[PDB]
């Protein structure tokens, strides 16, 4: 809607996920989640995979190569 | 004639092929000495049940006391798992309060 | 009183009995200090035998000095303060096994936030 | 700065962990009481 994200996974379930700006029920284990994911998210990106150890190799993903 | 001294003859019984001064001989021994000792523990049981049975239908009072002793052991077992328990949890608190 | 004196010498047929298959085990695996270790455990096992056969004769003595009743008349076919005392501990750990349960929920969250939050650092 | 937090996320885990096998331990022995309780 605006800042609510509203899914309804099982018929009789409702999640709702809401960006709370302060501008001066809840579980945890989500958010820590959430927050870990687009880390990771981020990582892939600035990975060390990516790297080719064989100087001649061009680049991207080792088991992309594999 | 009273079933303990028939389980006491027949358990002495079971030794009686080793202590004196190939493999059938002592295939077919233990066999039977084995079934007549576990058929008398049996009828020892089947006794004590029995004996159970006939108090718990004439003096069902003792079946309450019993029952009164042993839902306090449990009230007792309960405490004490949960002491243990909590004094584990006051130590990790202290120990995660120092990070 | 009587009536876990039954319970008594049922539960002494039922550790003789385990405790001659111990007996066994334990000859079973004797090759000719461990040697004096297991004579050890060999003569304990055989003493605490003996006290239990003692012990069985003494619960078969006590049950059967105190029927009117024959069997077969006790099954049913189909055509007081002590019950307080029972009421009492009853809902006494009623509310026991309740916080019980409260407590093991509990624990159960806990356990279960703490792998997934390890497991998705990885 | 990297390193020194790096052994603080390591020290945290390892505290985690520990935690997560002792409090098991404990469920173990609960959920034998409550489950064979008698009531």
């Amino acid at each position: 809607v605006k800042n609510q994200i509203i899914s309804q996974p099982f018929p009789s379930l409702q999640l709702s996920i809401s960006l709370c700006h302060s501008s001066n029920d809840h579980l945890y284990v989500l958010e820590h989640n959430l927050h870990l994911l687009i880390r990771e998210f981020h990582k892939q990106t600035l990975s060390s995979i990516m790297m080719p150890h064989p100087a001649s190799a061009p680049f991207g993903h080792k088991r992309m190569r594999l | 004639s009273t079933l303990v001294d028939e389980l006491e003859s027949s358990f002495e019984a079971c030794f009686a092929s080793l202590v004196s001064q190939d493999q059938e001989e002592i295939r077919t021994g233990v066999d039977q000495c084995i079934q007549k000792f576990l058929d008398i523990a049996r009828q020892t049981e089947c006794f004590f049940l029995q004996k159970r049975l006939q108090l718990s239908v004439q003096k069902p009072e003792q079946v309450i006391k019993e029952d009164v002793s042993e839902l306090r052991n449990e009230l007792q077992r309960k405490d004490a798992l949960v002491q243990k328990h909590l004094t584990k949890l006051r130590h990790w608190q202290q120990v995660l309060e120092d990070i | 009183n009587t009536a876990s004196l039954c319970r008594i010498g049922q539960e002494t047929v039922q550790d003789i009995v385990y405790r001659t298959m111990e007996i066994f085990q334990l000859l079973r695996n004797m090759q000719l200090g461990t040697y004096q270790d297991r004579l050890t455990k060999l003569q304990d096992n055989l003493r605490q035998l003996s006290v239990l056969f003692r012990k069985l004769r003494l619960v078969y003595d006590k049950c059967n000095e105190n029927d009117p009743i024959p069997v077969e008349q006790l099954i049913p076919y189909v055509e007081s303060e002590e019950r307080r005392e029972i009421a009492e501990v009853n809902k006494k750990l009623k509310q026991k096994n309740q916080q019980l349960k409260q407590i093991m929920d509990q624990l159960r969250n806990l356990i279960w936030d703490i792998n997934a939050m390890l497991a998705m650092r990885n | 700065r990297n390193q020194q937090l790096r052994t603080l996320q390591e020290e945290c885990d390892r505290k985690l962990i520990t935690l997560r096998d002792e409090i098991s331990i404990d469920l173990y022995e609960l959920e034998e009481e409550y489950y064979s309780s008698s009531s």
